[PDB]
């Protein structure tokens, strides 16, 4: 009765582009974090502000699950205090992040011979994202001093680019699926508890 | 926003789009080279056409960021590589013309064939026909007929085209702001705007010339030793004080003296060390060979091959399934995808090649994090120098003992080592005057310092003067003997073989210094030395982002090409050669010729 639906998140068929990252609220359910944490599945499992092992002993007000695909060598940017194209322009974790970043190689699912180009990322932006901000706008990015209208297009750029995932790419270029679990602690009744603390 | 930060935004967009498009062409080309079919030819050319067209447009766009306004030298370098114009400076009538000259010269060479004067039906091509004569024949007249027929039948065809080629190429170079086509080629070594590491195009001529002066003693002594041995093999045909006849040198040009080993081996009773039989006894296959090469790089602190390397490489001839192109090649496709294509056989030769080729892969992997256009050797001589030092370590008896291809109770004697160093020098040292002299003739022709009616006169004057080699029959200006060699008639610069050769021993000396090697340099194995691996890696990872003078200084502690490490490698042979020549003339007189 009301076990948290992590399978809906981790085993989801479709994953979002990182610039349009998907959020799922996790509420009113028990969560065995240790079933995930003890998985040969995951290549990254890093927690911040919380101990990965004692997760089953904690309660939280709300838990959020952000999910998206990025390049293998961009996983290091899904962490507090990072910079780079993903951290600055796509998905930004705050310095005081409490939660876990989970990632696994999805070359088998998200690559394709000739290349899968259906995943995008923001390449250009006037400024950096604030933590947990999402920008899905598509205004032309102006890098010069001349404007971007309908005759002048010099030093102007469409802001989103496609990843290109071919199965033969090296590990750093292969697609990785990412789930960021946010453990939120309000002054309010908990709704998500480990198995150890199941009597709310 | 400044022109520089506009240029960096343009480069961000260039890099993302370039890497994927280059990758697709790399894939198509891979598919052809591993599976020859008409269909895959088409894919390869389609993808290569798209890549070329993309580079043409990007070059046009990059032209809008003037170099004046760029401080950041990592940005300036990328822009520099993008706004090079090459043959596009020419009109399209001239550009179409020079391409025709190029393609005619190339086809005249690869289809050139000579026929028995008696029988107009027994004909030979350069490969395998003439080369086989020039490599194995001991008959003065037959070697002479092959040497002369090639140059008179193919060379005379090339002569009018090469003169025109010089004019157009020089025009291109001037419209690209170079003095002439030679100055254009020396640009690969140029460094500007990096304080204390700059290097001018003209300095290459002097540094080549100064380093050659220090190779002359070793060369002269090798020459005199070979000359005495050749008098035994061709009794009435060679003066003990004159130049070596050009058709007796073991290949069509004397480019290497490799195939004189049988005639000049110091100690014919001592067989060379060849672990081919041992590898067959121990049931080695191609996989084992490349696993051993992988072990060698890890032992010095370098990474393993990637998982993709093992899944996607072609390490053996696919034989009855597909047709493949079997030249050993190290492929850097981009996007973390590194491969080797090699039809490996279970021989000592292929064991050593695998180390060589995998050294290219190590270079490629170390500089993958550099921006796209900076992923390359620090100049045209670096990659091959990295590959060659890997064969050096891997062929030493010390190394082969360690891996169980020589018995733990094996010992190197004086005579085998001298045999080895002599063989080495015939290839490595013998090509250096050849390579220098040939390029000097081209640099001077491109500068307009040799008038057309003296092309062959000055060619053979410089052969006699610098190389110690004399034409067996006189040749007038209807000949174009330099174009009788692939690189000349196919438009490839040649000094790279000189600079790379010096680099490789500079690298080895420094790396062996770091591994605390003791004894003669030629015996050094850098395995298990992470201090040597780290010194190499500090240069490898630079790719093309730094001056080659700095990349060199990272390995060897100096900024200059330097022949002393080469001379060091050969020191035991030098002293030995000096003793052998004690009753001989050392040097030569230009005055003697076989036809005087
Ligand atoms: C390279 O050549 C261009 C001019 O050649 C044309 O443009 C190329 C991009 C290519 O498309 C060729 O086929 C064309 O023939 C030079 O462009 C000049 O740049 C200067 C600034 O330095 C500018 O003032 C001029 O207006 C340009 N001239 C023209 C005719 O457009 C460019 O400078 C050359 N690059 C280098 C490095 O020399
Ligand atoms: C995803 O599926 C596998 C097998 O189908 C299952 O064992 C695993 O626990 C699932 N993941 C989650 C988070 O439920
Ligand atoms: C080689 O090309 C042929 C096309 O005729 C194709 O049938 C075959 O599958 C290819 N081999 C490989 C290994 O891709
Ligand atoms: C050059 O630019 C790159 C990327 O913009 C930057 O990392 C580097 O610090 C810059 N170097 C200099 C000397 O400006
Ligand atoms: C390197 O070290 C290992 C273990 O110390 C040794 O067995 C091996 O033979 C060494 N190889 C060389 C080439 O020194
Ligand atoms: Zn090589």
């Amino acid at each position: 009765t009301n076990l948290c639906p992590f399978g809906e998140v981790f085993n989801a068929t479709r994953f979002a582009s990182v610039y349009a990252w998907n959020r799922k609220r996790i509420s009113n359910c028990v969560a065995d974090y240790s079933v995930l944490y003890n998985s040969a599945s995951f290549s990254t499992f890093k927690c911040y502000g919380v101990s990965p092992t004692k997760l089953n002993d904690l309660c939280f007000t709300n838990v959020y699950a952000d999910s998206f695909v990025i390049r293998g060598d961009e996983v290091r940017q899904i962490a507090p205090g990072q910079t780079g194209k993903i951290a600055d322009y796509n998905y930004k974790l705050p310095d005081d992040f409490t939660g876990c970043v989970i990632a696994w190689n999805s070359n088998n699912l998200d690559s394709k011979v000739g290349g899968n180009y259906n995943y995008l990322y923001r390449l250009f932006r006037k400024s950096n994202l604030k933590p947990f901000e999402r920008d899905i706008s598509t205004e032309i990015y102006q890098a010069g001093s001349t404007p971007c209208n309908g005759v002048e297009r010099f030093n102007c750029y469409f802001p989103l680019q496609s990843y290109g995932f071919q199965p033969t790419n090296g590990v750093g270029y292969q697609p990785y699926r990412v789930v960021v679990l946010s453990f939120e602690l309000l002054h309010a009744p908990a709704t998500v508890c480990g198995p150890k603390k199941s009597e709310n | 926003s400044t022109i520089e930060e506009q240029a960096k935004t343009f480069l961000d967009k260039f890099n993302h789009e370039a890497e994927d498009l280059f990758y697709q062409s790399s894939l198509a080309s891979w598919n052809y080279n591993t599976n020859i079919t008409e269909e895959n030819v088409q894919n390869m050319n389609n993808a290569g056409d798209k890549w070329s067209a993309f580079l043409k447009e990007q070059s046009t766009l990059a032209q809008m960021y003037p170099l004046q306004e760029i401080q950041n030298l990592t940005v300036k370098l990328q822009l520099q590589a993008l706004q090079q114009n090459g043959s596009s400076v020419l009109s399209e009538d001239k550009s179409k013309r020079l391409n025709t000259i190029l393609n005619t010269m190339s086809t005249i060479y690869s289809t050139g064939k000579v026929c028995n004067p008696d029988n107009p039906q027994e004909c030979l091509l350069l490969e395998p026909g003439l080369n086989e004569i020039m490599a194995n024949s001991l008959d003065y007249n037959e070697r002479l007929w092959a040497w002369e027929s090639w140059r008179s039948e193919v060379g005379k065809q090339l002569r009018p085209l090469y003169e025109e080629y010089v004019v157009l190429k020089n025009e291109m170079a001037r419209a690209n702001h170079y003095e002439d086509y030679g100055d254009y080629w020396r640009g690969d070594y140029e460094v500007n705007g990096v304080d204390g590491y700059d290097y001018s195009r003209g300095q290459l001529i002097e540094d080549v010339e100064h380093t050659f002066e220090e190779i002359k003693p070793l060369y002269e002594h090798l020459h005199a030793y070979v000359r005495a041995k050749l008098m035994n093999a061709y009794p009435s045909y060679i003066s003990p004080i004159g130049c070596l006849p050009a058709h007796l040198l073991g290949d069509m040009w004397g480019r290497f003296w490799t195939n004189l080993y049988s005639l000049t081996v110091p100690f014919g009773q001592k067989p060379n060390i060849d672990v081919t039989d041992a590898m067959v006894d121990q049931a080695w296959d191609a996989q084992r060979i490349f696993k051993e090469a992988e072990k060698f790089f890890v032992s010095v602190g370098l990474p393993n091959m990637t998982q993709g390397f093992w899944e996607n490489s072609m390490l053996t001839d696919p034989g009855n399934v597909q047709k493949a192109v079997c030249h050993p090649t190290a492929w850097d496709l981009g996007k973390g995808d590194f491969r080797i294509l090699m039809c490996t056989k279970v021989t000592m030769d292929d064991f050593l090649t695998a180390h060589h080729e995998m050294g290219h892969i190590q270079y490629d992997m170390a500089y993958a994090a550099q921006p796209f256009l900076l992923r390359n050797g620090a100049n045209e001589g670096f990659h091959e120098a990295v590959g060659e030092i890997m064969s050096l370590s891997a062929a030493t008896p010390k190394h082969l003992k360690s891996i169980g291809l020589l018995s733990p109770d094996f010992q190197e004697d004086n005579e085998t080592e001298i045999n080895f160093l002599l063989k080495q020098a015939l290839t490595i040292v013998g090509t250096l005057p050849f390579t220098y002299m040939l390029e000097k003739w081209r640099w001077m022709v491109f500068k307009g310092e040799i008038p057309k009616d003296q092309w062959m006169k000055k060619w053979w004057e410089m052969k006699r003067e610098i190389v110690g080699v004399v034409e067996p029959v006189p040749h007038d200006e209807t000949y174009c003997d330099p174009a009788s060699l692939f690189h000349v008639s196919n438009d490839y610069s040649f000094i790279r073989y000189y600079t790379r050769t010096l680099y490789q021993f500079q690298f080895q000396e420094a790396l062996c210094q770091a591994a605390k090697h003791e004894g003669p340099l030629h015996k050094c194995d850098i395995s298990n030395s992470t201090e040597a691996g780290q010194k190499l890696f500090n240069m490898l990872r630079l790719g093309k982002s730094e001056p080659w003078t700095l990349a060199l200084e990272n390995v060897v502690g100096a900024k200059n090409m330097n022949v002393r490490p080469l001379l060091n490698y050969f020191e035991p042979l030098f002293t030995w050669l000096k003793d052998q020549n004690k009753n001989s003339f050392v040097g030569w007189s230009t005055d003697w010729s076989p036809y005087a």
